[PDB]
């Protein structure tokens, strides 16, 4: 009795990584709301050294 | 044309074919970058001295000067992309997708 | 034809500017007078063009198109204001503002001297219609309905844009005077086989022709009620006009390239006839009506006989008023039930009795019954093509069976028989309806009894 | 004129302007405990502005006029509701969270362009860094959902990690027993619903995560009901704070500079508390959604910009 | 007084008002002069007037 | 359910509230010069003064004229033994065949 | 980054456009791309994140070594014809390095990654300049230098843009890819109609940009990246997404918009030359960068998609900071086909 | 009805053209966005417009 709107479904079919899923494509992910990626844990690894005894 | 001119197209096209054909490094594609300016100011001094192109002689300075500006630009990249990623391989540098 | 495009521009204004309550009354009021000001290029010449200025010029052919376009505005004024009841303000003006510029963009058309200018308005057409179908829409569909319409439209229209830059290299001018008089023969080579599919493939797509008209189910039926009037009674017939413009410089390989084109127009009438016999959705029925008639009018166009063109331009502009009229009932009982289903509602006549005096007599003027405009195309057609062969008789009294045929199962479906018995929302019909009906049907016969004005500039 | 990068190198630094004083102080507690109160005692005697609590209106209070608007236009979310009935299944409780989350960071934004633009300091009721409590407490007393609360978190994320932490942090704690015996001689009947564990889970959230998580960046200050009455020592206790590991000390003038930006463009503020996340709680419909925004665009003042509304007596719109 | 805050457009910019007014002034007659010395100009090189 | 959504509305009628209503407007007086100007303007003004003028239409097309010249024609020619109908549109003398 | 700093660097990058398009010796124009280059790469990582740096990184490599083969292309004219003007190069080896080098700076196939990559991993603003201005520089010189071009390697690139850029914002749901993709599409055409009639290739030069300008405006405004983001406009602000539908119908080539004017001069230009199979083909592979410029316009603008709550306190809030010429690039990018004519004032 | 307009007339036009589109545009758009990956394509192409072209 009212015109048809798209609903939830029609929004996730519109807004997944890219159109047209595959393989690679659905095991790929939509980027970060703010662009920014979250940091890696990357460890320092500082130099170790024996200053002495000779 | 003689021999060295072909010697040294032959060696910018080297280290053309070096750049585009990477392997893990950031910095070695610096540096075959690096290398195809070099057998670029060699050609062309060549040129101009052969041909006694007298004012042409401060071109070559010029092409160094914007060669280490461009090695500086990427010196900078390599810095950054390093401190993101722990090491300055070029795989990490896949966020963004065709 | 200043005198009636400013109008149009100044109706949009008046429509911008307007109260909110007095929007609807405007339009109607200024549409019928500029209707009634339209009529006036119903006066024309019996040897030449009326040329107006180096742009814009009238024939026997434009005026009946021309007038159709502005009586027809009126009409889908009253379906909007119908079924645009709970919409804001803004959007009711926005959509009398697409309404206006689709008759502005049809009467620049039909008035348009040069091809190049001719091709730019009638691709413009598209965007007024597709934003009403994908915007006013109701069902689902009618985003696929508006993707499908417009790029069958748009891969017509391309080679159609590259065929005409062409011609002008070649010749010196798109201008319709001097291609006419300056008209020389095609000789049969691939290059013109190929120039003569672009111009013919464009308005064939446009017609629509047999195995490219999809797109007519799919927007005819998930179009609103204007944008469905609108598709049937004008923006079918811009790929007839085309078709009588363009086919001036294509002969004599028209010829022998027309072909292909009569054999699929004539076999998916049939086709299209038999669809209309066993469809379970009264828009489509209607839809597949108009295909059936639009290639009636292809094939016509096809023969191009003195005689096939004014019994096309007559079927053209008598199919306008009936698929108008047609859809608008549709579109009414539509509103009571809330469904397009055929079979749903039932017992119509004994519910709403003037209403199914509506639908009787749409559904007379829909076969070709005499002394109708319909049925004066037809038999011109039919004649002209027995005139081309012997058996294209055959199948002309075939399609005609299957036409009365199904017209009179949709009529008996929908209005004899016994009511639905669940079926307790059909008001009685507003005299607004009933004035829409009674300006579908009686200009229709006030032009079978005054025949000469719509049969083309070959009368 | 309006702070832009003209303003800025023309010559207006946020390090001039500051005072030395300009502070940022969160007053936290349970629920119905003094930091009301003490807040106001705060601000009064240290001569900063005080923030209530970002309650539901609050951007009806900071928009057009004071008066906050109906409830259907601002928020679509009661507190009343979210007492009587906890596990409504229209998502009341995380369309109130997520509304006072917004309220709060709208509220920080405002507080933090004061300070900026003005140098004086701000008293806020309860901050964005606190407000993650209640959503503890409503997700282990199973009022929401675990998809609600990442939600929460990921717009926490990208919304909270613009801004700069308080200065002070003053929590005052107050036992769960002292809590409901203030809540049964308040006499409201809604909050005298309240159950004892989500008291608990609120005082479990300030202490385990908020305190150790704010006593890192910088010094937390921590008092009892009777302590918190006192609040000459507060403000004695606030004044001796010559201590600052936070960021305030890091920041320099082209910080202050995109912060200021930041701040002063409420639609920037609140850019990622509408992501496109389709929770059933918080997700509204298209014919719902139009409805309503076309009452609040026939709000009286609302259907055009704010110097442009004549029913609410602006003239000389046709020389604006 | 609708506004809790004061709108940044409450009154008028009345140099900002004067500015275009003064612009829209001053470029419509450049123009009539432009177009009359234009005219004037083409009347003398063809031999007109 | 997934969103916060309101229901369908019921059908509207409009003889609910105005029973002599004619389906142009919920406005009793705004539909009434709505039918008003629909009725007199379409069918009195574009029918009936349209299909007069239709009708009353000077003869452009030169119908009655080609008629009387054709009379003028048959009637010169038969008055001297001329073919009624030439054979040829346009003039052999005029028309230079190649070799 | 400091405003001075930022508007600098700005300036820069201008400044070595306009040396490019000034100077009449190779090295110059050399110095110049080097310049922009220079000046662009802190633009684009001005707001510092993983992607940013990436995207800058990509970007450098491919305009250095694009650079590198320019400057081996002079190189190689000034040995055969001891030359620096910039005229018909000398050499025909010389001219397919400066193509190539060209086409790789302007992201024409089978060159065009590093754009919808850079372009997804930059701000709106930088992916505005980047498109704009990277795109005006090099076809100023490929102008220059059109008449020794090679039409087939010209045409060959020219046809792979269109088709890859149509494919790809097929594909793609990223606005900024979108937009990237419909750059190439955009440039192969101008690239297409560039050996026949450079005024041509600049009338849909400019109309690209203006086109560009106006959608970059709009999304800046609608601060939306993505299709969903975008989704929820309409409940904001339904205006932005009207004129946002109107541009992208404009810039899918439909009449009577102003998209309709640069494939219309360059068919009929191209036709004039003898040349109809490849204005057809042009003109039919248009049809899959109208379809998703639709696909777009039905989830923003025709169709209505679900909102969220915090909307409210949108509507409550207002638009503080103002892209001033935006309703002019609206206009001039939907209502200039009448106008067509001065194309020979552009000439 | 069905044979022929609902599947057949379907199949060579419209279904047909969309399908080539979407798996012309999944193979256009599979990329994993790696560098090595597309400069050796460059070098590809700058081998073959040197050679194939004259
Ligand atoms: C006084 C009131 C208070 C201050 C108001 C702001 C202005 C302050 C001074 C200033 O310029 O600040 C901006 C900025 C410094 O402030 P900021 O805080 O860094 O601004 C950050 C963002 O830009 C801020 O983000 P944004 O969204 O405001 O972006 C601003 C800017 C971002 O764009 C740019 O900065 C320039 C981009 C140019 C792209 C190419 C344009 C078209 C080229 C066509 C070529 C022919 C065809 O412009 C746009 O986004 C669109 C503006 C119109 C562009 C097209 C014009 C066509 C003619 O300076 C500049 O951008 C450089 C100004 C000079 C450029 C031209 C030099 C010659
Ligand atoms: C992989 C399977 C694909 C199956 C595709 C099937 C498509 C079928 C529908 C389209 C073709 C219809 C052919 C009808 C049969 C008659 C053909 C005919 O008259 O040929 C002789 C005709 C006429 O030749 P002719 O034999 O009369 O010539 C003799 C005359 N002289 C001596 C002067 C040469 O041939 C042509 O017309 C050739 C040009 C045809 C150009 C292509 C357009 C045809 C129609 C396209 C319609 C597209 C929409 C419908 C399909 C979707
Ligand atoms: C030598 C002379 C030859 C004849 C010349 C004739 C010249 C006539 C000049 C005067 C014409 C204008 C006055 C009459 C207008 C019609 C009024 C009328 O009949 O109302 C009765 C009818 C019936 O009236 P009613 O039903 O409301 O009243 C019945 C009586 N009571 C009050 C008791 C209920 O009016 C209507 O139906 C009103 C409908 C709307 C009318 C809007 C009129 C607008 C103004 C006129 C515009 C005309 C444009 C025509 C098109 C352009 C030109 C071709
Ligand atoms: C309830 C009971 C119903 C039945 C009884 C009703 C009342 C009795 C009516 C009986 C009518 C029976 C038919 C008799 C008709 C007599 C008048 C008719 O013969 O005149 C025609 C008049 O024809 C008209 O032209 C028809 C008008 C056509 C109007 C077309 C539509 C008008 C505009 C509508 C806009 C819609 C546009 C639609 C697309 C174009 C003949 O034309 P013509 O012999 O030469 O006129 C002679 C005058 N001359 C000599 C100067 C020429
Ligand atoms: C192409 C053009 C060719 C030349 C055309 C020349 C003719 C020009 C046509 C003029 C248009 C005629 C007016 C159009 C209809 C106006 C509709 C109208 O009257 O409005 C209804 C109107 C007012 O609105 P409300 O219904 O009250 O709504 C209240 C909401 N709270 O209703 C009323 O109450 C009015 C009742 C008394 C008014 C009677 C008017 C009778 C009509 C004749 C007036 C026109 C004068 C004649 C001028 C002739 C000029 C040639
Ligand atoms: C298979 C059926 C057709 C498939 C259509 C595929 C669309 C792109 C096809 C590319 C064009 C195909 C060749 C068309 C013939 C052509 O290009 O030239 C035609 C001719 C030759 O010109 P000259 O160079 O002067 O000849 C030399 C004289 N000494 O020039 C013209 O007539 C211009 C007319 C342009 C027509 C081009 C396209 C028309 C063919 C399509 C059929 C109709 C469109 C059907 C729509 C469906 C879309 C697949
Ligand atoms: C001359 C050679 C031409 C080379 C190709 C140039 C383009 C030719 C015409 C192509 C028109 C563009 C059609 C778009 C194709 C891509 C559509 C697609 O990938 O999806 C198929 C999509 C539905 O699939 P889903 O993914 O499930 O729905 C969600 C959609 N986002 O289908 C559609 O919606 C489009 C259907 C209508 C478009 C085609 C209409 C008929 C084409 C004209 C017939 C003549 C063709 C000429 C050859
Ligand atoms: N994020 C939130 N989620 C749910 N409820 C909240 C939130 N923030 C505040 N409230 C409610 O608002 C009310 C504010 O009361 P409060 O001002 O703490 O009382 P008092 O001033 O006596 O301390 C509390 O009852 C609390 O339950």
């Amino acid at each position: 009795a009212r015109q048809w709107q798209p609903d939830v479904e029609w929004a996730e079919q519109f807004g997944g990584a890219v159109m047209y899923p595959t393989k690679e494509t659905a095991h790929w992910k939509p980027p970060p709301w703010n662009d920014v990626d979250p940091p890696k844990d990357t460890l320092v690894s500082n130099l170790t050294l024996n200053f002495g005894p000779q | 044309m003689p021999l060295v001119y072909m010697n040294i197209i032959m060696a910018f096209a080297i280290a053309l074919a070096g750049l585009l054909m990477y392997r893990s490094h950031l910095m070695s594609s610096l540096l075959c970058l690096e290398g195809m300016m070099l057998s670029l100011f060699i050609m062309s001094t060549l040129i101009i001295l052969n041909t006694h192109f007298t004012l042409a002689n401060m071109m070559p300075i010029i092409l160094l000067v914007f060669a280490a500006c461009e090695a500086a630009l990427g010196l900078s990249l390599l810095v950054m992309v390093s401190n993101t990623y722990g090491t300055d391989y070029v795989q990490n540098l896949n966020l963004l997708q065709c | 034809m200043l005198k009636i495009i400013i109008p149009t521009t100044m109706l949009l204004p008046m429509t911008w500017m307007s109260k909110h309550n007095m929007i609807w009354i405007n339009a109607t009021v200024h549409s019928l007078l500029i209707s009634l000001i339209s009529l006036s290029l119903l006066n024309q010449l019996g040897e030449n063009s009326l040329n107006f200025s180096l742009t814009f010029f009238s024939d026997s052919l434009s005026a009946p198109l021309l007038v159709l376009t502005t009586w027809l505005l009126p009409l889908m004024l009253m379906a909007s204001q119908s079924h645009l009841s709970k919409e804001t303000t803004t959007r009711k003006k926005l959509y009398i503002t697409m309404l206006i510029l689709l008759q502005l963009f049809l009467i620049m058309t039909f008035t348009a001297t040069e091809l190049i200018l001719f091709y730019i308005l009638f691709e413009a057409t598209l965007v007024p219609t597709l934003i009403i179908i994908t915007r006013w829409g109701n069902q689902t569909e009618r985003l696929n309905a508006g993707l499908y319409f417009l790029f069958y439209t748009l891969a017509g229209s391309l080679p159609l844009l590259v065929a005409l830059v062409y011609i002008q290299n070649t010749t010196g001018s798109l201008n319709f005077l001097i291609i006419h008089y300056w008209s020389h023969p095609l000789s049969n080579s691939w290059s013109n086989i190929f120039m003569w599919l672009a111009c013919i493939m464009a308005f064939m797509v446009k017609m629509p022709l047999y195995g490219l008209h999809l797109w007519l189910p799919k927007a005819h039926v998930e179009a609103p009620i204007a944008g469905s009037m609108v598709l049937a009674a004008v923006l079918l017939k811009l790929g007839g006009y085309g078709m009588m413009r363009i086919t001036t410089i294509l002969n004599p390989l028209t010829n022998y390239m027309a072909y292909p084109f009569l054999m699929l127009s004539m076999w998916g009438m049939i086709m299209t006839s038999s669809i209309c016999l066993r469809q379970t959705d009264l828009k489509s029925l209607i839809a597949y009506s108009s295909v059936s008639h639009m290639a009636l009018v292809i094939v016509a166009i096809m023969i191009q006989t003195p005689w096939s063109f004014m019994g096309a331009t007559a079927l053209m502009i008598a199919h306008g008023l009936t698929s108008s009229m047609l859809f608008c009932l549709a579109n009414t009982n539509y509103e009571r039930v809330h469904s397009r289903t055929m079979i749903l509602a039932r017992g119509l006549q004994t519910l709403l009795p003037l209403m199914a005096t509506w639908w009787l007599v749409a559904s007379l003027t829909n076969l070709a019954l005499p002394p109708s405009i319909n049925l004066i195309g037809e038999l011109f057609i039919i004649t002209a093509s027995f005139s081309w062969s012997n058996i294209t008789i055959i199948l002309m009294g075939m399609n005609m069976m299957i036409t009365a045929l199904y017209s009179l199962y949709m009529l008996i479906t929908t209005q004899r028989g016994k009511y639905t018995h669940h079926i307790n929302n059909i008001k009685p019909s507003f005299t607004r309806e009933n004035a829409l009906m009674a300006l579908h049907i009686l200009p229709l016969l006030l032009l079978t009894l005054n025949p000469k004005m719509i049969l083309g500039p070959l009368y | 004129l309006q702070y832009g990068p003209l303003a800025f190198v023309l010559g207006e630094r946020t390090t001039r302007k500051l005072t030395e004083t300009s502070k940022v102080i969160t007053v936290d507690g349970n629920i119905c405990s003094g930091k009301g109160r003490l807040a106001r005692e705060i601000a009064e005697k240290l001569g900063l502005r005080h923030f209530p609590e970002a309650g539901i209106h609050y951007a009806d209070s900071t928009t057009g006029d004071g008066k906050p608007l109906d409830v259907q236009l601002s928020g679509n979310c009661s507190l009343e509701k979210f007492y009587d009935d906890p596990k409504s299944n229209d998502g009341n409780s995380y369309r109130l969270q997520s509304w006072l989350y917004a309220s709060r960071l709208l509220q920080y934004a405002d507080a933090l362009e004061h300070l900026l633009s003005t140098g004086q300091g701000v008293v806020l009721e309860r901050s964005i860094y606190s407000d993650f409590v209640f959503l503890e407490a409503m997700y282990r007393q199973g009022f929401i959902r675990k998809q609600c609360v990442e939600h929460y978190n990921e717009v926490k994320k990208v919304t909270a990690c613009e801004y700069l932490p308080p200065h002070v942090v003053v929590y005052v704690d107050v036992p769960v027993p002292e809590i409901q015996s203030r809540i049964q001689k308040k006499g409201n009947p809604h909050e005298m619903k309240i159950t004892a564990a989500y008291l608990q889970d609120i005082e479990n959230a300030y202490k385990k995560t908020f305190l150790p998580e704010m006593s890192e960046k910088c010094e937390v200050l921590q008092y009892s009901a009777r302590e918190a009455e006192d609040a000459e020592k507060v403000v004695e206790d606030i004044e001796y704070l010559k201590c600052d590991k936070g960021p305030w000390p890091d920041q320099d003038d082209r910080t202050f500079h995109r912060l200021r930006m930041l701040v002063q463009n409420k639609l920037e503020v609140l850019n990622y508390t509408t992501i496109p996340v389709y929770l059933p709680e918080i997700t509204i419909g298209a014919h719902q959604s139009d409805r309503v925004f076309q009452k609040f665009t026939e709000l009286p003042g609302r259907k055009y910009s704010p110097g442009y509304n004549e029913d609410v007596g602006d003239k000389w719109i046709w020389l604006k | 007084k609708f506004y809790i805050r004061e709108p940044p457009h409450g009154s008028p910019d009345w140099l900002k008002v004067g500015l275009t007014l003064g612009t829209s002034v001053f470029l419509w007659i450049y123009l009539i002069k432009q177009h009359k010395e234009d005219v004037l100009e083409y009347k003398r090189r063809n031999g007109l007037e | 359910i997934r969103l916060q959504e309101d229901p369908d509305p019921e059908d509207e009628n409009l003889y609910e509230k105005n029973p002599d209503s004619h389906g142009y407007d919920k406005d009793p007086i705004v539909d009434l010069w709505n039918m008003r100007v629909v009725f007199f303007f379409g069918f009195s003004i574009v029918l009936v003064l349209g299909s007069t003028f239709v009708a009353y239409l000077p003869d452009y097309r030169m119908q009655e004229w080609a008629r009387r010249e054709a009379e003028r024609l048959v009637k010169y020619r038969e008055a001297n033994g001329l073919p009624l109908m030439e054979s040829n549109c346009f003039d052999p003398n005029k028309i230079q065949l190649p070799e | 980054m400091n405003p001075i700093i930022y508007t600098t660097l700005i300036m820069t990058v201008m400044s070595g456009t306009m040396l490019v398009m000034i100077s009449s010796h190779w090295l110059l124009i050399w110095i110049g791309f080097e310049m922009n280059l220079l000046a662009m790469i802190p633009v684009l990582m001005k707001n510092f994140n993983p992607r940013a740096t990436e995207a800058a990184t990509k970007y450098f490599l491919t305009q250095a070594t694009a650079s590198m083969m320019l400057m081996m292309a002079i190189i190689i004219n000034l040995l055969y014809s001891g030359q620096w003007t910039i005229t018909k190069m000398f050499n025909p080896v010389a001219m397919t390095m400066m193509t190539m080098a060209l086409a790789m700076k302007l992201g024409l196939s089978p060159f065009h990654f590093w754009v919808p990559e850079v372009t997804q991993g930059i701000s709106l603003q930088a992916g505005l300049l980047l498109l704009t201005w990277q795109k005006l520089a090099p076809l100023s010189v490929l102008c220059q230098i059109s008449q020794s071009i090679n039409p087939n390697l010209m045409l060959t690139m020219a046809m792979l843009s269109i088709l890859i850029g149509g494919w790809g914002g097929l594909n793609q749901t990223q606005l900024r890819k979108i937009m990237a993709y419909s750059s190439i599409a955009h440039m192969g055409w101008m690239t297409a109609v560039l050996p026949y009639n450079t005024t041509m290739t600049i009338l849909n030069l400019l109309i690209y940009i203006t086109m560009t300008l106006a959608m970059f405006m709009l999304l800046i405004h609608s601060s939306a990246t993505t299709t969903l983001s975008l989704s929820h406009t309409w409940n904001k602000m339904p205006v932005i997404t009207s004129l946002m539908m109107v541009t992208l119908l404009s810039m899918g080539g439909l009449p009577p918009l102003s998209g309709f004017m640069p494939k219309w001069m360059i068919i009929q230009e191209m036709t004039k030359n003898e040349s109809i199979i490849m204005p057809t083909l042009m003109a039919m592979t248009a049809l899959l960068n109208l379809y998703f410029y639709m696909r777009l316009a039905y989830s923003s603008s025709l169709t209505m998609f679900p909102s969220t709550n915090n909307m409210k306190m949108k509507w409550q809030f207002e638009h503080t900071k103002q892209m001033k010429l935006l309703p002019t690039m609206i206009v001039l990018s939907t209502l200039v086909l009448p106008m067509t004519p001065a194309l020979s004032s552009l000439n | 009805s069905s044979l022929l307009d609902l599947i057949w007339l379907e199949t060579i036009l419209p279904k047909t053209t969309s399908f080539i589109q979407m798996k012309m545009s999944i193979m256009v758009s599979n990329q994993k966005g790696l560098i090595k990956l597309y400069f050796l394509s460059f070098l590809i192409t700058i081998m073959i417009s040197m050679t194939l072209f004259n």
